[PDB]
DNA sequence: TGCCTGGAGACTAGGGAGTAATCCCCTTGGCGGTTAAAACGCGGGGGACAGCGCGTAGCTGCGTTTAAGCGGTGCTAGAGCTGTCTACGACCAATTGAGCGGCCTGCGCACCGGGATTCTC
DNA sequence: GAGAATCCCGGTGCGCAGGCCGCTCAATTGGTCGTAGACAGCTCTAGCACCGCTTAAACGCAGCTACGCGCTGTCCCCCGCGTTTTAACCGCCAAGGGGATTACTCCCTAGTCTCCAGGCA
């Protein structure tokens, strides 16, 4: 597993922008968005892994991600709790 | 009678800066800061205990709350300090 | 950072050089006929048509141009990337970037 | 026939705002999540629900960030979104 | 009409503290409105806290709690 | 020139930029609607002034960033509107 | 400095390991297709960015004007503390029915297919 | 007036939401019994309302010029669309292993109570 940030695809970022209402997109937006998503995922996943490690588990459950997001201030509905 | 962390903050300051004083407003700021971080760590420990269906707050809960709340270098140094304090406490 | 094309650099050099021939920098304190270009265009002066004003202009120097710092005037090993101005030290570079790089303050 | 620039973009804007489907392929996101997690702790298994929750949160975050970026772009009298727009949105949000 | 008590030079001072070089003439009304909204929210929460305690005096702790729940803790008055 | 000197002067200082009595009057006027005959501790009004000035300085900084992004030095009300809209307080 | 309060010292019941069992469920290398999202050209339109010229609105400087600020004083609303005593909530046995899965099946919703209307050029 | 994209009405199939059935465990009911705090009653603090000077800040005008904005003019770079890549994704073929859950037991380890002296406001 290496260089997986390229999995966030240019059409995918374009689709997300279109959902956000963007009409025209510069060519340098894709790298910036990849970096921003990398940072956000790093924070959320670190918190979730801490929660899973506290329970002496080896599987990251959806409840752990929900707790991590709630701690970050981004409470998510529909996945329990 | 009103309780405050002013005495212990002063002792820590004398340990770290023996010749440096502290004003009353700064001491109030320090007391508020200590209370804030205490309440934050305790609240996270409470949430961790409730999520895991545990009736007791132990050192594991406080350590995990510290790791969740404090940023990286601060978190690791605080974890080391807490582990050292607990290890010394159990062996005395 | 942004980069200025050759036309912008040449325009800035020409504007600075022409400003050295200005009579005054301020306006008339009273606040209420031709010019050199009109004279040249009226003379219809052609090159190689015997000695005249245009053919008398001094040619390019043989010795290469020596760089000097745009801020303090001392010799300048460094060239600013954005505008091509010469400079000699980090302090001078900061002063140039704050004062005359890109937008001409 | 050839649509003038901007018409297809608006059409897909309307299409992607009508729907609620996830916009990022699930397998690339799963690999990205596993790649990010292996640094923190090795031998970690992700439930499918956890990956779906992460994807939903990330997509919502990116959509809101793009809304802020588009507002930044309309400010300063533009239509295209540029990295400076994302940077300004993030800085005003309190990130970085 | 005490909102005019926040004088234009005071708004200029606050903007200068924030590193603003030039200020438009319509900023003053906008910042007065913004300050009014912020004060309304904080004071409403503080008065709620004071009423819950059956007190007729808004103590500093009430304002501190209101600010804390608004998302902006304030140090120096809570202890 | 004077603007930069004023920025540095107020940037180094810590005193409250808003006058105390007008702010006290404004606070009491705002609190009048929520409850009648309300008394305020002096520390409460000082805390309100501290919070309000910090909020305004932070907002002005975000609006300055918004103005710089528009290739402008002057701050305009649209900058305040965008700062609050992006921050989420709208 | 005079306390309250944190610290020994004895019981004691239960929370939280250990330890099965137990049930659920893929798990992973290398292979082989095979579509539909990506990826790659590329022509051209239009938006970005750079001037340039106004002209008006912020900024600075000054002379009034104003009220913030400071220091006494003075009076009381009301915050803070204390003593009584009840009403209220914590425990605790017996009931008991409301709320859990287990299991099923109408029916709502997804989808397809022509024809019609609407949108862009 | 052409084309292309939705839209709109029947039909139709599937899987899941809403319902019925046992069963149990956790609300509920009827008790006892400490004690939290609601309510007088007191005290004394600080919040408010008045002055009367000092003077620093706010305000209104004038003069000025700095920059915000509209108007042009490139030109580059991103969009719409066609053609080619490839990588999600299914299938395979293998032998059993995890790895979270639910029940038993059982034993440290907290809580509770008593007494005391010393840490601290
Ligand atoms: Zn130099
Ligand atoms: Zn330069």
């Amino acid at each position: 597993l290496r260089d997986n940030i390229q999995g966030i695809t240019k059409p995918a970022i374009r689709r997300l922008a279109r959902r956000g209402g963007v009409k025209r997109i510069s060519g340098l937006i894709y790298e910036e968005t990849r970096g921003v998503l990398k940072v956000f995922l790093e924070n959320v996943i670190r918190d979730a892994v801490t929660y899973t490690e506290h329970a002496k588990r080896k599987t990251v459950t959806a409840m752990d991600v929900v707790y991590a997001l709630k701690r970050q201030g981004r409470t998510l509905y529909g996945f329990g709790g | 009678r009103k309780e405050s962390y002013a005495i212990y903050v002063y002792k820590v300051l004398k340990q770290v800066h023996p010749d440096t004083g502290i004003s009353s407003k700064a001491m109030s700021i320090m007391n508020s800061f200590v209370n804030d971080v205490f309440e934050r760590i305790a609240g996270e420990a409470s949430r961790l205990a409730h999520y895991n269906k545990r009736s007791t707050i132990t050192s594991r809960e406080i350590q995990t709350a510290v790791r969740l709340l404090l940023p990286g270098e601060l978190a690791k140094h605080a974890v080391s300090e807490g582990t050292k304090a607990v290890t010394k406490y159990t062996s005395a | 950072r942004r980069v200025l094309d050759r036309a912008a650099r040449q325009r800035r050099i020409n504007r600075q050089l022409e400003a050295l021939e200005n009579d005054n920098f301020q306006d008339d304190p009273h606040a209420g006929r031709k010019n050199f270009q009109a004279l040249l265009e009226e003379q219809n002066l052609s090159v190689a048509e015997g000695p005249n004003y245009l053919t008398a202009c001094a040619g390019p120097p043989s010795r290469p141009q020596r760089p000097f710092c745009a801020v303090c005037g001392f010799p300048s090993p460094y060239t600013c990337v954005s505008c091509g101005a010469r400079y000699c030290t980090v302090r001078c570079l900061g002063t140039h970037q704050e004062t005359r790089c890109l937008k001409w303050t | 026939h050839r649509y003038r620039p901007g018409t297809v973009a608006l059409r897909e804007i309307r299409r992607y705002q009508k729907s609620t489907e996830l916009l990022i392929r699930k397998l690339p996101f799963q690999r990205l999540v596993r790649e990010i997690a292996q640094d923190f702790k090795t031998d970690l298994r992700f439930q499918s629900s956890a990956v779906m929750a992460l994807q939903e949160a990330s997509e919502a975050y990116l959509v809101a960030l793009f809304e802020d970026t588009n507002l930044c772009a309309i400010h300063a009298k533009r239509v295209t979104i540029m990295p400076k727009d994302i940077q300004l949105a993030r800085r005003i949000r309190g990130e970085r």
